Order: C-alpha cells, then sequence, then structure tokens
RNA sequence: UGGACCGUCGUAAGACUAACUUAAGCGAAAGCAUUUGCCAAAGAUGUUUUCAUUAAUCAAGAACGAAAGUUAGAGGUUCGAAGGCGAUCAGAUACCGCCCUAGUUCUAACCAUAAACGAUGCCAGCUAGCAAUUGGGUGUAGCUACUUUUAUGGCUCUCUCAGUCGCUUCCGGGAAACCAAAGCUUUUUGGGCUCCGGGGGAAGUAUGGUUGCAAAGCUGAAACUUAAAGGAAUUGACGGAAGGGCACC
C-alpha cells in the first residue's frame, strides 16, 4: 500500500506491484502466470519456481532468447477465413459474458 | 501528537442548545464540545454553528405536516452549558418544495433584498404558481409573462414592507403562522389567480453587532 | 426510408433544440428527443414502512419520496427496456397503454 | 430525556455512509461507514454491507447516550446519479430496528441549476 | 439468532439453476414481519422453517 | 470504406500533391 | 354538406358572423356612435373602435374607454350604435 | 495517518441557466431560457387612416452563417482531440479507467461550411372533416374573483382572423413507403420565377482562374473502366435484438 511520501512514487508503483501479487498468494491465490510464446511453441510460466528460472537466466542469453529457446538445448534442458471464426469464436464469448452482468 | 490514551468524546462535553423567546421552549438538542484547554477554548468552537430545527419542533406540533420552515438558527452566544442560538434563515423542506412543482402549470418566483430597520439585510424568495379554475377542461393553466413580469413586481413591492415589518422580535412571527403568504394571495388574485403560495428561503447575510442587551431580552 | 413522421421528436418550427446528458451513459441527445422518465418513488419502498412506523417518534410521520426527471438516450432505454420496439400499426400510438392497474415503482 | 443527533446516510454507487453527528453536523459520533466491512473491493455496496454499516453505528451512538436521530440520504448526485444506490433502504431499516426511535427523513442530496458538463463527452460510456 | 418461520403464500420459483421458492414468510415471536425469503429446495403451505439471517431478503419483484 | 474517412484520405493527398508540388518550384 | 344548390343569398345571421372581409361584400363592422357621458350633457359622436382618447372640450367625464379594438364603454355610456 | 474521504460553516473562481418544459413561443436561416433597467426591431390582429401598382421572382453582386479551426488579448471551473499511464485483448496506438494539453469561455477580426433536413425553393388561388392549440378580435342570451351584486382579473361557452401540430380519410396522387400536399403535374399540359439532374465509377479527382495567415472554399474535367449500380415493398432468422411458450438427444 505505502502510504510513505519519503519512498520513491516512480518506484514503489513497482513495490505495489510485486507485493500485492505474492500477498494474495500468501492467502490463497495461484501464482501469477505469463505464457512465453516464441517461436510456434509455447513455454507456461506458471510457479514462482520457473518464474525465478527464468529471469536469470535471461540476464545471460537477453536478446537472443528467442532464437536460443528454440536452438539451445541446455537452457530448453532447465526449462523443459479459417482463422477469422476461432479468432471471435472467443470475441463472441466475452462480450456475451463481460456484458450480462455490466449493470 | 494528541494521542489521548482513551475516548477524545470523554473530552467531548455536552452543551444544551436554547431558542430564542419568540418559538417556544428552548432546549432543542445538545452539542459535543470538547472540554476546555489552554488552547481550547469550549467557547470559541461554538460560535460558528448553523444549527437546523424544524418550525414544528418549536411550535408544538405533534402531527407532522407544518415543519417545512426549517429555521436555520446561529449558535451565537453561550454561557454555562447554555448557547443563545440567534436566528440565522429557514429553508423550506424539499419534500415540500419540490413537490409543489407539478408541470402543466407556470412558476412564478421573486427574490428580493431587503434591510430590517435592524442591521439584517435578508434576502427572501418567493415562490407562485398558477392556480387551475373550475370546470378548466384545458390542461394547462399558463400565465403570459406580462401577468408574470408582473406578478414578479407584484410580490416584490410586498414582502419588502413586511421587511421594513416589525423585525425579528415580530417578523419571525408573522412566519410563525404564515401570514405573508396570506397577503401576496389576496393581491395577486386581481392579476391571476395563484396557486399554493410560499416564500421558501431567507438568507441573513448582513447580521451586524451583538446587542447583548436586546440579545438577553431576545432570550426571555 | 423514413421510418417516423416526426423523424426523431417533435421538433416542430424552432430550427434547433437544446441537449440533454443522458442519464447513465452521459449522451447529448437533444431535449424532445430524449426518453423522458419521471419517478416519484417512496424512500424506504414499501417493507420498511412497517419497520419505520415502529420506531417513529410521531403520528406516523407519513415518509417523503423522490422527485427526479431521467432522461434516457434511445438505446439507455432501450437496453433499460423503459420503452421497447413496437410494432408498425403501433409505433402510431401514443397515448395508451396501461389498461391494468395504477402503475408500480411509485407505488 | 430525548437527544437529536443526525444520521447523513450517504448512500451511492460502490459504496454507503453513515455518519452520525451533532445537531450542528461537526462533531462526529461513529463515522464508519460499509466500505470497511466487506473485504472485496466490489461488495462495499451491497445491502448487507449497509446493514453491517448500520449494525455498528447504531448501537455506538447509544453508547453516547443518543436516544433519537434524524435521517438525510445523499444519491450521490452532483451532475451524477441524483438516486440513492441500492443500500439506501438498507440502512434505515437496519438503523430503525435497533431501538433508535426517530423522526425526520429527509434527502439533502444535491440539486443544481444546470451545472457543468459531466464527464464521458458526447457519446459517453460506449458499452 | 436461532429465529423460526413459517410460510403464509408461495410465490414464483426461479427455477433453473438453483430451485428456490422465492416465498414471504412470518416468523413466530415476530409474526408481523412476512419476509420475502428464498428457500432452495422443495416447500410446503404452512411449512415452519429454522432461520438465522433474519433481517433483509435479497428483494427481487415478479 | 467510409464517405467521410476517403474525404480525409484525399484531404491529405491534396496537402502532398501541394507540397511536393511547390518545393519543385 | 358542400352541394347546396344556392350560395348566393346565404341565411342572414351566418353572414353577421363571417368576417368583415370574407363575406360577399365587404362590410365593416365599425359604426359611429353619439357618446353622451352621463356626468355631463355635450352630445359627442365617435367612431366605434375609436383608438383616441375621445372626452369633450368642456365634458371630459368618460366618455370611452382606451383598448385595442371597438372601446368598451364601462357604466359612462349613453350612445345610438346608429347613423347619427 | 493520525486525518484523505466524509460532515460543517467560510472564502475565491470560472463555466452553465436545471426543475417549470411543452409537439409551447420567437427568429431570415444559424440559432434563442435568472432578475431588472435600458435599447432600436418585428409578425399577428384592430383600423368607413394614408399612398395608389409602388408588385412577384431573381444571373452577377451583398449581408448573416452551429461546430471545429486560425491571428492577437484576456482569463482559465468542469469536460476534454492529442499525450502519458492502468487495464482489456491472440494483439489494442481502441472501447472502459486515471492524468491532463490545445480547445472549451469573453471581447477583435478572420473561415464560410454541416444529415446547414421538412433529405421538401419561392409568391398566388382552389379542393374535407375533426380535435387541440399560441397570439389578437368578438358575443355570453356564462361562471367566478372580491373592491361590491359590481367594475379591472380568471375560467367556460359562441364566432372570427393569422396560424401551427395531430388524427381521420380520399370519395386525389404515387413504384410504394406515403402525402391535405409530395393534390388540381387531365387524356401528349400551360398560375408566374429561379436554381438543379441525365447509367455507375473514375472523382469533387487532375489542371487553370479566384478568395484565405493557413487549413481550405468556390468554380472543375478527361483518358480509362463497366452492366448493372441504385429506390420502395414482399417472403425467407419464436442466425448472435426484444416479448413469449416447450422436452433430460
Amino acid at each position: 500500500t505505502d502510504s510513505h511520501k519519503y519512498r520513491a512514487k516512480r518506484d514503489r508503483k513497482a513495490q505495489r506491484a510485486t507485493f500485492r501479487d505474492v500477498l494474495r498468494y500468501l492467502e490463497e491465490d495461484i501464482s501469477p502466470e505469463i505464457s512465453i510464446r516464441f517461436g510456434t511453441e509455447s513455454l507456461t510460466l506458471d510457479s514462482w519456481s520457473i518464474h525465478h528460472q527464468y529471469s536469470a537466466m535471461c540476464t545471460v542469453m537477453g536478446p537472443g532468447m528467442t532464437s536460443q529457446l528454440q536452438e539451445n538445448e541446455f537452457i530448453r534442458d532447465i526449462f523443459q477465413l479459417e482463422r477469422h471464426l476461432v479468432n471471435a469464436a472467443a470475441f463472441k464469448a466475452r462480450s456475451i459474458t463481460r456484458g450480462k452482468n455490466r449493470d | 501528537g494528541k494521542k489521548k490514551v482513551v475516548d477524545p468524546f470523554s473530552r467531548k462535553d455536552w452543551y444544551d442548545v436554547k431558542a430564542p423567546n419568540m418559538f417556544q421552549t428552548r432546549q432543542i438538542g445538545k452539542t459535543l464540545v470538547n472540554r476546555t484547554q489552554g488552547q481550547r477554548i469550549a467557547s470559541d468552537y461554538l460560535k460558528g454553528r448553523v444549527f437546523e430545527v424544524s418550525l414544528a419542533d418549536l411550535q408544538k406540533d405533534i402531527d407532522p405536516e407544518r415543519s417545512f420552515r426549517k429555521f436555520r438558527l446561529i449558535a451565537e452566544d453561550v454561557q454555562d452549558r447554555n448557547v443563545l442560538c440567534n436566528f440565522h434563515g429557514m429553508d423550506l423542506t424539499t419534500d415540500k418544495y419540490r413537490s409543489m412543482v407539478k408541470k402543466w402549470q407556470t412558476l412564478i418566483e421573486a427574490i428580493v433584498e431587503a434591510k430590517t430597520v435592524d442591521g439584517y439585510l435578508l434576502r427572501v424568495f418567493c415562490i407562485g404558481f398558477t392556480a387551475k379554475d373550475q370546470q378548466s377542461q384545458r390542461k394547462t393553466c399558463y400565465a403570459q409573462q406580462s401577468q408574470v413580469r408582473k406578478i414578479r413586481a407584484r410580490m416584490t413591492d410586498i414582502i419588502t414592507n413586511e421587511v421594513s415589518g416589525a423585525d425579528l422580535k415580530q417578523l419571525v412571527n408573522k412566519l410563525a403562522l404564515d401570514s405573508i403568504a396570506k397577503d401576496i394571495e389576496k393581491s395577486c388574485q386581481r392579476i391571476y389567480p395563484l396557486h399554493d403560495v410560499y416564500i421558501r428561503k431567507v438568507k441573513v447575510l448582513k447580521k451586524p453587532r451583538f446587542d447583548v442587551s436586546k440579545l438577553l431580552e431576545l432570550h426571555g | 426510408t423514413k421510418k417516423r413522421r416526426n423523424g426523431g421528436r417533435n421538433k416542430h418550427n424552432r430550427g434547433h433544440v437544446k441537449p440533454v446528458r443522458c442519464t447513465n451513459c452521459a449522451r447529448c441527445v437533444p431535449k424532445d428527443k430524449a426518453i423522458k422518465k419521471f419517478v416519484i418513488r417512496n424512500i424506504v419502498e414499501a417493507a420498511a414502512v412497517r419497520d419505520i412506523t415502529e420506531a417513529s417518534i410521531w403520528d406516523s410521520y407519513v415518509l417523503p419520496k423522490l422527485y427526479a426527471k431521467l432522461h434516457y438516450c434511445v438505446s439507455c432505454a432501450i437496453h433499460s427496456k423503459v420503452v421497447r420496439n413496437r410494432s408498425r400499426e403501433a409505433r402510431r400510438i401514443r397515448t395508451p397503454p396501461l389498461r391494468s392497474f395504477p402503475k408500480d415503482m411509485a407505488r | 430525556e430525548i437527544v437529536f443527533g443526525v444520521a447523513h446516510i450517504y448512500a451511492s454507487f460502490n459504496d454507503t455512509f453513515v455518519h452520525v453527528t451533532d445537531l450542528s453536523g461537526r462533531e462526529t459520533i461513529a463515522r464508519v461507514t460499509g466500505g470497511m466491512k466487506v473485504k472485496a473491493d466490489r461488495d462495499e455496496a451491497s445491502p448487507y454491507a449497509a446493514m453491517l454499516a448500520a449494525q455498528d453505528v447504531a448501537e455506538k451512538c447509544k453508547t453516547l447516550g443518543i436516544t433519537a436521530l434524524h435521517i438525510k440520504l445523499r444519491a450521490t448526485g452532483g451532475n451524477k446519479t441524483k438516486t440513492p444506490g441500492p443500500g439506501a433502504q438498507s440502512a434505515l431499516r437496519a438503523l430503525a430496528r435497533s431501538s433508535m426511535k426517530i423522526g425526520r427523513i429527509e434527502d439533502v442530496t444535491p440539486i443544481p441549476s444546470d451545472s457543468t458538463r459531466r464527464k464521458g463527452g458526447r457519446r459517453g460510456r460506449r458499452l | 439468532p436461532v429465529v423460526w418461520a413459517r410460510v403464509m403464500k408461495v410465490l414464483g420459483r426461479t427455477g433453473s439453476q438453483g430451485q428456490c421458492t422465492q416465498v414471504k414468510v412470518e416468523f413466530l415471536g415476530e409474526q408481523n414481519r412476512q419476509i420475502i425469503r428464498n428457500v432452495k429446495g422443495p416447500v410446503r403451505e404452512g411449512d415452519i422453517l429454522t432461520l438465522l439471517e433474519s433481517e433483509r431478503e435479497a428483494r427481487r419483484l415478479r | 470504406m467510409r464517405a467521410k474517412w476517403r474525404k480525409k484520405r484525399m484531404r491529405r493527398l491534396k496537402r502532398k500533391r501541394r507540397k511536393m508540388r511547390a518545393r519543385s518550384k | 354538406m358542400p352541394l347546396a344548390k344556392d350560395l348566393l343569398h346565404p341565411l342572414p345571421a351566418e353572414e353577421k358572423r363571417k368576417h368583415k372581409l370574407k363575406r360577399l361584400v365587404q362590410h365593416p363592422n365599425s359604426y359611429f356612435m353619439d357618446v353622451k357621458c352621463p356626468g355631463c350633457y355635450r352630445i359627442t359622436t365617435v367612431f366605434s373602435h375609436a383608438q383616441g382618447v375621445v372626452v369633450c372640450a368642456g365634458c371630459a367625464t368618460i366618455l370611452c374607454q382606451p383598448t385595442g379594438g371597438r372601446a368598451k364603454l364601462t357604466e359612462g355610456c349613453s350612445f345610438r350604435r346608429k347613423p347619427q
């Protein structure tokens, strides 16, 4: 929450971020997930452990990650008309559901 | 910091408010001001308060219908758990002001700004509507704007005379029975027959001084 | 293909008529083309009246009501279903129906 | 014997307030709301929470000896809604059925003479 | 909060996912409060019913 | 497509064609 | 019925309430009364739709009433609705 | 953090004129709502007043012209193109959420457009009801006000102008939807007058002239392309729209 105005509003905006995420997980919530869609292949970052695995390894690979996610074995060892109507098969799901409770 | 170990309301002492002399019984509520200190003066925070009461609470009205004259009083001078609470204006409650304005009518509203013989300089907000006649099948009953700007003058030359008008020892007694809504109706019915007329609001923007001598006489 | 005799609503010899913000989408819709609803609704809604009049001080006091003239955009009173989709021979009526009782939502 | 504070119940969309105070209005008694009673950040508006606000104030003013009250609704109408929300009737039922024998039921919601330009902008809040 | 209540009149059941008879029901010691509660499951007229939450009824018209 | 946004697809040619033409003088 | 055989001679009373212009001729509903005020004596002849405060030179009693169309004498009238 | 939000009284500000509010009025169209004073103006009616065709419509021309925009000066509340965030999403430079900048507002000019719509130029006559309804006129053989039975004022009834809005119908027209004019455009039709259209595109483009600080405005083609494009209405979805009514595929 950080009512402390002698802490940086430009840096507590992320202290409000990564601590509201861990507090909800500390009570009941699932760890936050972000799916790294590299080249026609996915990589789900579900737990904190694979999330914390992921962060330090891209301090070494970094900008060639997508060309090393598909090619490097040892990184892959560590981490282990037809189109529109499927792209709108799911948008019709939201509008029907994100609008039934709209009032 | 302050950091009182329990209950700043325990510092708050009750004060009994008292109405002025003209209405009825005086005790009409209880204010809760902190017990005084060196830099907390119990006299000093009471002076600003504008207190809201109804007229039915000041005229022995057991059945609330004539309550709509919300005579706001100003907590003026204190002594010994007893503020004296001078007069500060009179709204009209919104259950009764908003009820009158139906469509199918033309309302006429006059606003004056007249000073008493006492130093107060009021501002009275009269309200009219046009009364439907009997056997009037026509569903409007509208006035004609020289039958409005007449009436808007016809109220303004009247309720100025009640302001220079046996003042707040007696002017609020004219507001006790609402006599001023009775002088308007007979004097406007020569022009256009008006519906229910009430003055709805007075503003007491220029109170001069104390005159505690007459004020303690005003606390009879 | 003209749908209404009066087009939108009711603009007879004024040239142009002032707008009004719709009550729940804040859309600038004009004054005559505005679905005006005018509610006089009780303040306890009919079930706390038997509960307030226990803890009344007076002889039942009788309780006040609300007074507001609500305007609606045409979508925001088809979606709220104040007003829907009359037939082609019943787009021509303005005067009926209630036909059943005193109308509720006052009550 | 009888003593009269007021209630100032402010019942809007998303939140409800019950703010019992002096006959002036200044010195408050049991400021609390319904938004400090349900821990969800959407549930603040519920009639449960307006009771759960008024289940606390209506006893607390009794601990300050308050016997009787006046009621002042609010909507929150500025340019805005100008009708009390869902938990307005949930409070006065909860307040009066806790032995606070009251009479004055007024509605100080603000009502302006065509004031300024509410947000949304001319087509606004497209959903 | 061990309040009991018996039904005087059924109203419609909003069934489809949670069949419950929104029914008008008065208490025993506080029989002047004919509140309109929502009772999941099959009920009969004049059926007495236990309760704790006897304060507000989740108002829904018909 | 819209009859209005093609009035702007073309009004912003007429100042590329008026700019480019009169720099070449 | 619009298929009447006759349009030339109307009934008398309806052409007395047709218009001043829309009758079969034009005829004004004006005339020249001869007002004597009851408070004085002088024979004064005036227009009916007078539009002028017309009291006598030595008899300024009432003689008329100021209004738009025909002047409407109230309780101060003595004239004759006739050629003088 | 101890004091936001709330309560309260108070001060300053700029914006806006609710409710009354209409099928109500006024205006050349654009547009036009606090009181009051002023200021010139105007339609209507009343008119046994005057003048005696002074008229109609109009290429060129002239004035006025919502919003946005521009030049300078003020102010600057809320809202707020752009901008930056927060989300949302497969992506979202969007909708939703927060911050605000030009703008919004006032005088000084410029711009000269809009679904500037009644998608209906203007002056004149005729062809039917009925209901309201704003002005003004007129008769109560009406009530009512009390200043009094009165009289001024209100209402109701009756008539009439100038109308306006609705319905009802053609027993007129139309491709129809409809229209009391979109009718009397009849059978090869005629009350005057002006502006405009000629399959769809290309294209309000290209180029010249002309106006503007500029944005832009007025004028304005063709080569080429093409057989349809369009109007109104019927029948197909008790196919993501209301209101119904069923069954354990």
